[PDB]
């Protein structure tokens, strides 16, 4: 499986040293139910699954992770047992069975070929079945904080994303973990001196160092490999010292010698609407509490707004014609925007129509050159924003709350974070995003095309 | 050391001639003094390193004083490092600058030499010897000081500077206190103007009008109020007749604000206004002012949405002002709250559509003098670290112009420094160790980046930075209001009428003109058009004629040369008077005359495009010539500059630097990490000089800096701020270098397809083509050169007696036909008339040159008949010897075109039938030297036996040799390439030869290093040299691999660009100095294999306009059998 995982370029450059270390984590540094003695082997297998992909899936693209669940479970859940695919797979491959999404575990249980692909591939009228397996495929340490909280010898290979500041998350983790937030923005002699002495001090001190722009001063790697071993020992030197490697955006080729020794994890700035929403509320605390309290609610609206945008941003071209990185700085900005209109928002005097106009052309009206996209954000404003509490406007995500005299932290859950992921299962819902479902329907097949190809790719050894 | 003495000429030298220096080391300076009587006094002329060494008695007057220098430097270095610390302003300059500032500190004038970096937006100073009473804003308008200040060094330049600012500030707001009171009460603006500076007069007018609009926001008087400001417009429009250009401009800006009031009030007037909460005044900004403040830079509040910002009042005056479009407006609110987040921005859109203008608009709205950073330079972060201390000690607002075009080295290194600064901005941490000491970080600084639509929208900015930047999609601003309000404030009679017709004029043009990539007419251009309107009214600008005249002046010029009719016809469809001929008709006429003197036809298409040069000479800050070298791209510049100077009545201050043989570090400076400064390069030192002594002589002279290449952003992007509109270069240490109105940029190309329109479309372009010269036009040029042909031994009497058959051939269409027949056949180099007219006339005239001696005794007519074959040989060598014998033969069939003897029927053709010195001929039959190998060296390749094609090349070469030009031997090793080479470099002891190796990666320096052994230099008093290896004998340098040396990023053969200035210009830009140094008699020739072979190097079109070449592939079995 590892060998097939390693066909994913340098993303999966994890090798045999790590493989053995991975299994050492399986049998030692994971669960107490992985005792090698039989008959724990059934559970071991289930926990091999978990430990193996909790590192190996973090070294692979989500499209791999989706098919990893599908492929790998033949070994781990069914001890090498085949099963047959329906809907999308027939559409793009064949496999002699078709029945769509409306069908669950009904006529699925056939001989030789088991009910789970017969069930879940139905679901693949839109490719979501690869997550619907619910077959223990979840990264054990999926939380980047948990990635950090591992054995330090497995250094923090932060494989990030283009336009996404994964380093920022690490900065926040330094502060969250309360470790000496040191940052080395590699590129100068002074930064080489930081690579030299700043790290050397940290080796003793127990410092937390972000090797920002690890590729810009890549040549360090020439001796770094012995320094890898050295730093591993330095982690133990203070049981605090941690080293983070960051810069990787897209085509950043990382060395197998280190992927073989480090914790290879790809950063993913991919939150659903409510995921985005809830996190954004937590980040503001009291920005709209400052008199007038009507702006508290406005800050809550902005979290919903940005979140709808993060969905739309991902939907591009379905969403926006241009994929501008609308981020939580724009969200933060909007709360600052509110912070300023508190002069009017002391009560319902806030010119929320003016604010809507500004949400479209100030807050999220950034890189967008296309007037359509400016109109897209504007029609979202029309759809969502209003300068007060009790807004009976978008009940689809359930924004109609009376969250007035209480802040973004003070009573977040009370009326808003108590809500579940209020996202239409059959849509985006694109009426919130004011988008054409047609693209989703096209995505059904476009997904099937890529997925079909990737399952043929990986499945050979899984 | 001496190097320190040079840098320390100020402190050590100038502080002994004027010894006001810190006694700490002055006591050591006293020992210097005893000797500085020689090396500082004689150094009034003898200033540089070795030059100081050439000062009498330097043996101790330099060296002993160097020992004292060391004694001194031990604390002096740190003295000025601390003086530099004391003055944030000293971080905008180098230590040499500072060494001289303190060096002759008594001279308060020396201090004022750095005002562009020491002060804000201030023009000049109102002062007396060592005492000051007032100050001149960058506008030219003045503000006196609240109190007289003494300037002489005494009081301590730091204190002194602080005092200067204090009294200016006091005047800035104290007189402003009065200004508001006056306007708010209703005092006529003439009085208000008489008593104060406009940048804030307007601001207090806005405070008054804010109160007055609040009255109408309460629905007390929307119509009346609208009428009131409209009546105030009418009053000011009458007041525009005041002769003071600054004052009428002053109130034009006020009028624009009144027009904003007619717009905004008009909207409020025409809308159910929810008091100030209605976006028509909640979105639209408002102003407040507190006269009751002791801080004379902090009284006015800038407001909209729900925030008030503190206006700075940095002394500026009138200068810039943008129309308050809704897009500018949301730009301001975005910038504001981004500022409140302490986050930056990233503008994405072209200059002329607000790329920088809207940043500056906000800065002006804030009252700050924004430091615009032309980021395309060698901004080593160490140098910036110095600057960072200065700008953070102050709080300078940063505008980063083309930020992502700066090298990553710096970006990552600075991200360390600026992040600490950013952290301090967030925290409230003033003092931050910057450069080498705790620097009091001022919260006024902010980082807003701006680029013309970045290359394909690419995220060159690292995500660890980018996260905190909010983009500003400057696709466009509300140009409908920009254009109309500009025409309205202009007093343009058709500000609405013509404006609507302009929409339709450009509409028609867009539906008819071609989509030339070398063409643009957006708001950027429109701003140029808007600038043209009023003055074109005076230049025969009939109501609508005004803009179509402008549409003749700009936009069309750049468009393909066949679309002239598009503009004449489409503009006529709306308004019959579709522009006017170059009003300064005498200029395009003098141009024509210059071209006639140059031997070119000066076609009307050419002259018309040049009328557009003259039209845009006035209008555009930069122009791109597109076309043929010698017929457009270059002939335009060649001859329009002569009449250019006349067009404006200015000096023809034009420059041509071969930038592609100098590095960007050679040009803009290299890093000096030991000092944390960087060595100024050619262009950097020049541009610093532009702003400290060059424009002191060329303040109004017409300056055009010429770009000698196809677009290649590495030597183009640095100029973009000029092309944009900004017109500025800010250096690595904050040395802002503004580019003046008399400084324009002239590009020479035919192909800008090397980058994005983001930069191309920022400036004007004048399109030519090869249609500028027919072969007749090219011949008229050749003809004049044939009149002057060639060797001085030729009395030109013999020439006329022979050449007139050629002269007659020039008239013959059949000669034109052989130029097209050559084009129809395969040749090793591209057939170009600027090369072939030269090759043919050089071969022919040198054949004539040999006849100058022979012909003296030979019969005139008989020779006229003999040279019909001979001249045909030069025609059948120039346009045929450069290829395969069969292609040559096919070209030889064209032998029936020569005037003297039009016969295809010639047997052994003239290329074979060689003319002799006694009118006889010699048919070039096999000349393979049967009597050669008899014994001894039979198998030795060093003396290898030739063929008639290897011999032919030498026979042709002899006249190419007589011309002493660039002759290329083309053929593979052993074919004749090396066979001929062995013989060719041994042709005569008369010439010096050098078998130079040119591999793919052999530089001209590797070669030059060797050539320094093989060449000499007669250094002159001008710093110029000249001399071949031996005296007189031409240094026949031999390039053994002409088509092997690599091309650069865009296919430019930079090796040859150097070789051309070396040989064609007889000199070179000595890179270490960037010093042009001359050459005497060096002759560059060479060899190469067939360029048709895989992996061979292409020759530039303009190199094909000047290089000769001969061709032979591997030899025949017949000749090998012999």
């Amino acid at each position: 499986m590892l060998e097939k995982f390693g066909q994913f370029h340098w993303f999966y450059g994890i090798s045999i040293g790590q493989f053995l270390s991975c299994f050492k984590r399986v049998f030692i540094k994971k669960s107490r139910e992985t005792r090698a003695a039989r008959t724990r082997v059934d559970e071991i297998l289930w926990l091999l699954y978990q430990e193996v992909y909790c590192q190996f899936s973090t070294a692979l693209d989500k499209k791999f992770k989706m098919i990893m669940a599908m492929t790998m479970f033949c070994l781990y859940k069914f001890d090498i047992e085949s099963e047959q695919y329906k809907e999308a797979v027939l559409t793009m491959i064949g496999v002699l069975s078709e029945s769509s999404d409306g069908v669950p575990k009904l006529t699925v249980d056939t001989n030789d070929d088991l009910r789970y692909l017969w069930d879940y591939v139905t679901t693949k009228s839109y490719i979501s079945a690869l997550n619907w397996f619910k077959n223990e495929f979840f990264v054990d340490e999926w939380n980047i904080a948990d990635v950090v909280a591992n054995s330090e010898n497995n250094y923090f290979t932060m494989a990030s994303e283009r336009d996404v500041d994964g380093t920022f998350k690490l900065i926040e983790l330094a502060k969250a973990s309360k470790e000496s937030l040191k940052i080395i923005p590699l590129g100068s002699i002074e930064n080489l001196n930081y690579a030299q002495e700043e790290i050397s001090k940290s080796k003793i001190e127990g410092g937390w160092i972000l090797l920002q722009n690890i590729q810009m001063s890549l040549s360090w790697v020439k001796t770094y490999l012995h320094k890898h071993v050295e730093e591993t020992k330095a982690a133990e030197e203070h049981e605090k010292f941690k080293m983070f490697m960051t810069c990787h955006l897209t085509g950043d080729k990382l060395p197998a010698p280190l992927l073989q020794r480090t914790d290879r994890v790809v950063y993913e700035d991919i939150p659903g609407i409510l995921d985005t929403v809830k996190d954004l509320w937590g980040s503001q605390f009291f920005t709209g509490k400052i008199s007038g309290v009507w702006s508290v609610y406005c800050t809550f609206l902005l979290s919903w707004f940005h979140a709808l945008i993060t969905a739309r941003t991902r939907l591009v071209p379905h969403g926006f014609s241009k994929k501008y990185y609308f981020n939580d700085c724009d969200f933060q900005f909007a709360s600052v925007y509110l912070e300023n209109v508190l002069a009017t928002n002391s009560t319902n005097n806030i010119p929320w129509a003016q604010v809507r106009d500004h949400i479209a052309t100030i807050v999220y009206g950034g890189k967008i050159d296309e007037e359509k996209d400016l109109e897209v954000v504007a029609k979202l404003c029309a759809h969502v924003f209003c300068g007060s509490d009790n807004l009976q406007i978008v009940p689809g995500v359930r924004i109609p709350q009376p969250l007035l005299q209480q802040s973004e932290e003070e009573e977040r859950a009370r009326l808003t974070a108590i809500l579940s992921n209020t996202i239409e299962p059959a849509d985006s819902l694109s009426s919130w995003l004011q988008l054409p479902r047609e693209s989703i329907l096209d995505y059904e097949r476009l997904q099937a095309k890529e997925v079909a190809s990737s399952t043929e790719q990986l499945l050979q050894e899984m | 050391v001496q190097f320190y003495w040079l840098d320390l000429y100020g402190i050590l030298g100038e502080n002994l001639d004027i010894q006001n220096f810190l006694p700490l080391e002055t006591s050591k300076f006293k020992s210097l003094t005893s000797e500085y009587k020689m090396i500082t006094t004689r150094a009034f002329q003898l200033d540089t390193t070795i030059e100081v060494i050439h000062i009498p008695n330097f043996d101790t007057t330099l060296k002993l004083t160097i020992d004292s220098l060391k004694m001194i430097k031990s604390s002096l270095s740190t003295f000025l490092e601390r003086q530099r610390r004391q003055f944030p302003r000293f971080y905008f300059l180098g230590n040499d600058d500072l060494l001289k500032i303190i060096g002759s500190g008594k001279h308060h004038d020396q201090v004022s030499k750095f005002m562009k970096k020491m002060f804000g937006s201030i023009e000049s100073i109102i002062f007396f010897e060592d005492s000051i009473t007032g100050v001149r804003s960058v506008e030219g308008e003045v503000l006196n000081l609240n109190e007289k200040i003494e300037l002489k060094d005494s009081i301590q330049a730091q204190e002194w500077l602080n005092i200067l600012d204090t009294e200016i500030k006091l005047s800035v707001f104290t007189q402003f206190r009065d200004c508001l009171g006056q306007l708010k009460d209703g005092t006529d603006i003439e009085v208000v103007v008489s008593k104060y500076i406009f940048q804030a007069i307007l601001l207090s007018a806005q405070v008054m009008w804010t109160e007055l609009v609040e009255k109408c926001l309460q629905t007390n008087e929307f119509s009346k109020y609208w009428k009131e400001v409209d009546m105030k417009i009418k009053g000011l429009l009458d007041k525009l007749n005041k002769s003071s250009d600054n004052v009428k401009k002053k109130i034009e800006a006020l009028l624009v604000e009144y027009l904003h009031f007619n717009n905004v009030i008009g909207q409020l007037k025409n809308c159910s206004t929810k008091e100030e909460a209605r976006l028509l005044w909640a979105k639209v900004q408002k102003f407040y002012q507190k006269n009751d403040t002791l801080d004379d830079l902090n009284s006015v509040f800038i407001s909209q949405s729900g925030y008030l910002l503190q206006y700075k009042f940095e002394y500026i005056g009138i200068p810039e002002r943008l129309i308050y479009t809704p897009l500018l407006l949301v730009g301001f609110a975005t910038l504001t709250d981004s500022l409140h987040q302490k986050y930056g921005g990233c503008f994405f859109g072209p200059a002329g559509t607000g790329k920088t203008e809207t940043v500056k608009a906000f800065g002006q709205n804030l009252g700050r003098v924004v430091v615009v950073f032309n980021c395309d330079d060698s901004f080593d972060y160490q140098v910036l670290s110095r600057l960072l201390v200065g700008i953070t000690q102050i709080g300078a607002w940063g505008c980063f112009d083309e930020f992502n075009r700066l090298d990553e080295k710096v970006l990552s290194a600075v991200s360390a420094n600026i992040q600490q600064i950013q952290n301090g901005l967030q925290v409230g941490k003033s003092h931050i160790t910057l450069l080498e000491e705790e620097t009091p970080l001022s919260p006024h600084t902010a980082v807003f980046i701006t680029l013309n639509p970045g290359y394909n929208g690419r995220s060159e900015l690292p995500e660890n930075l980018k996260k905190s930047f909010r983009e500003f999609s400057m696709k466009s601003p509300q140009s409908g209001t920009i254009a109309e309000m500009i025409l309205q404030i202009m007093g343009f009679e058709d500000s609405k009428s013509l404006a609507s017709k302009i929409v339709h004029f450009l509409e028609l043009l867009s539906s008819k003109c071609s989509s030339m990539n070398h063409y643009h007419f957006g708001l950027r251009t429109l701003k140029g058009v808007l600038r043209n309107c009023s003055p074109l009214v005076s230049e025969f600008g009939e109501g609508e004629k005004t803009v179509v005249e402008s549409l003749k002046r700009v936009i069309l010029p750049s468009l393909g040369d066949t679309d002239e009719l598009v503009f004449k016809d489409e503009l006529s469809k709306i308004f019959d008077s579709a522009g006017t001929p170059l009003n300064s008709k005498a200029i395009v006429q003098c141009l024509k005359d210059a071209g006639q003197r140059s031997g070119f036809s000066m076609s009307e298409e050419f002259l018309k495009k040049c009328m557009q040069f003259y039209y845009m000479q006035k209008t555009q800050q930069a122009l791109i010539l597109v076309g043929k070298a010698g017929c457009g791209k270059t002939a335009t510049w060649k001859t329009v500059i002569d009449a250019m100077a006349i067009f404006d009545g200015h000096a023809n201050v034009v420059y041509v630097i071969d930038t592609k043989v100098l590095t960007k570090e050679s040009l803009y400076g290299s890093m000096l990490k030991a000092t944390l400064e960087w060595r100024d390069g050619l262009f950097t030192s020049i541009l610093r000089r532009v702003n400290d002594d060059i424009t002191g002589t060329f303040k109004n002279s017409r300056i055009w800096v010429v770009f000698d290449s196809d677009l290649d952003p590495e030597y183009v992007e640095a100029m973009n701020s000029v092309l944009d509109d900004n017109k500025i270069l800010t250096l690595p240490n904050g040395e802002r270098l503004p580019i003046p109105p008399n400084f324009r940029i002239l590009f020479e190309t035919d192909n800008l397809d090397h980058t994005t329109p983001a930069t191309i479309t920022r400036c004007g372009l004048l399109w030519f083509s090869t249609d500028v010269c027919s072969i007749s036009s090219k011949i008229d040029h050749l003809l004049n050169k044939s009149y002057e042909a060639l060797d001085n031994k030729l009395s030109m009497f013999e020439l006329d007696k022979l050449k007139d058959l050629i002269s007659d051939s020039f008239d013959m269409a059949s000669l034109t036909n052989i130029f097209t027949c050559s084009n129809d056949l395969v040749h090793i180099l591209g057939v170009r008339t600027f090369n072939k007219l030269e090759t043919a006339v050089q071969l022919a005239v040198h054949l004539i040159s040999s006849y100058r001696q022979w012909f003296q005794n030979l019969d005139d007519k008989s020779l006229k008949d003999v040279i019909t074959l001979l001249i045909k040989r030069s025609l059948l060598y120039a346009l045929a010897g450069d290829s395969t014998g069969e292609s040559q033969r096919a070209f030889i069939q064209t032998i029936n075109t020569y005037f003297g003897h039009d016969s295809q029927e010639l047997s052994d053709y003239s290329t074979i039938v060689i003319a002799n010195d006694k009118l006889s001929f010699s048919s070039f039959c096999s000349e393979i030297p049967s009597v050669s190998l008899e014994a001894h060296e039979v198998m030795r390749p060093d003396i290898v036996i030739p063929t008639i094609d290897t011999i032919k090349h030498e026979k042709i070469f002899y006249d190419l040799l007589n011309s002493k030009r660039g002759i290329i031997l083309c053929g593979p090793p052993g074919s004749g390439k090396t066979m001929i080479m062995n013989n060719a470099l041994r042709n005569s002891s008369l010439y010096d030869v050098v078998g130079i190796n040119f591999s793919k990666d052999t530089t001209t320096e590797h070669i030059l290093s060797a050539l320094h052994r093989h060449t000499n230099y007669v250094t002159t008093s001008k710093g110029l040299t000249l001399l071949p290896k031996s005296d007189i004998k031409n240094l026949v340098l031999f390039c053994d691999e002409i088509n092997l040396p690599k091309l650069d990023k865009y296919g430019s053969q930079n090796v040859v660009l150097f070789l051309r200035q070396l040989m064609e210009k007889q000199g070179f830009w000595k890179t270490p100095e960037n010093k042009w140094v001359t050459i005497e008699r060096i002759h560059i020739v060479g060899a190469c294999n067939p360029p048709t072979d895989p992996g061979r190097i292409p020759m530039s079109e303009r190199f094909t306009r000047h290089a000769a070449i001969l061709y032979l592939g591997y030899p025949s079995g017949k000749s090998l059998s012999q």
